[PDB]
């Protein structure tokens, strides 16, 4: 209805939604609507423009839903593909490994832990082919660089290809 | 102990009774404890390596492995003492001895070979995926931990 309008632009419309109501479900709901096949595919293309628009709440995004549901959300989306990466492998980058327990740890507590980083690659992973190659050689140049180990405890990048096989 | 080696290199019962019918066999403390070829070999080298010759601690112990593994055919030499190494321990010394002299490049064929013929024993680190309960001997990390510094 406001694209048939025309009178203020939907990231408005969004932008003043997303204070509005509670956010955490908008979110949930984004993802669903980001799927719904055409009722006339301008609806989702306009909420991929303003989600590559505004980072903070893809920050949130990529943080609250599950695995599986952003794996179809992005081989749906080539668009969403990326930059969801970038998202992912930063989280990996602020890691660091302790030699008493395990287990990659980060040091603060909001940064996303070793088990649900895992999920979501693992979920990426699990995909078409048009989505495999992209995450897979994201990962390999990741791992390259931050030196070519081959042996655990000195590269999250690692530990994830290996998790895998 | 140099000339003690070569001197154990060289190896009648009377219908009578003799002293050393009575003798007691000796024990670990009595200074008339002396083991074989082998176990003084082994005295040698580490003595030679608690001092820093270790260019000569290595021939010593490449001696000491060429007789306890060269050993088919003559008499059996046999390894230390329980009290001292076992065997690993003793190819890891001789890693040690053969680091310090500069010829790193044999210290890998060492450690190479010794976890060649213990494969068997070692662990298939299947648990390096499931990552305190499994089992693995001191001898087999201390290798990793040579190989390294090699």
């Amino acid at each position: 209805e406001v694209g048939k309008a025309e009178a203020e632009r939907p990231a408005r419309f969004l932008s003043s939604l997303w204070e509005r109501l509670p956010q955490n479900n908008f979110l949930k709901v984004i993802a669903v609507a980001l799927l719904q096949p055409p009722l006339s595919g301008e609806g989702s293309q306009v909420l991929v423009h303003w989600l590559l628009g505004n980072s903070e709440v893809f920050a949130a995004f990529c943080r609250a839903l599950p695995a599986g549901l952003l794996t179809l959300v992005t081989s749906r989306h080539p668009a969403l593909s990326p930059v969801y990466l970038g998202l992912l492998t930063d989280w990996g980058q602020r890691l660091h490994y302790d030699l008493q327990k395990g287990i990659w740890v980060g040091t603060e507590s909001q940064d996303v832990p070793w088990e649900e980083l895992h999920n979501r690659f693992q979920s990426l992973c699990q995909a078409p082919p048009p989505l495999k190659d992209k995450v897979l050689t994201a990962l390999e140049t990741c791992k390259a660089q931050d030196g070519d180990f081959e042996v655990p405890g000195l590269s999250i990048w690692t530990d994830l290809l290996l998790a895998l096989r | 102990l140099e000339l003690l080696v070569e001197a154990l290199n060289v190896p009648a019962p009377q219908f009578l009774i003799e002293v050393e019918l009575l003798l007691p066999p000796p024990d670990l403390a009595s200074p008339l404890h002396c083991g074989t070829q082998s176990q003084t070999k082994h005295i040698l080298a580490s003595r030679c390596l608690q001092t820093g010759r270790a260019g000569d601690a290595a021939e010593h112990y490449l001696d000491l492995l060429a007789l306890l593994l060269d050993s088919s055919e003559p008499r059996f030499s046999p390894p230390p003492s329980p009290p001292g190494p076992c065997m690993p321990e003793v190819f890891l010394e001789a890693a040690v001895a053969l680091i310090q002299a500069g010829r790193a490049q044999d210290a890998l064929t060492l450690c190479e070979e010794l976890l060649s013929r213990t494969s068997s024993l070692l662990p298939k680190m299947s648990r390096l995926w499931e990552d305190e309960l499994p089992y693995c001997p001191l001898w087999v990390s201390a290798t990793h931990l040579l190989q390294g510094q090699a």
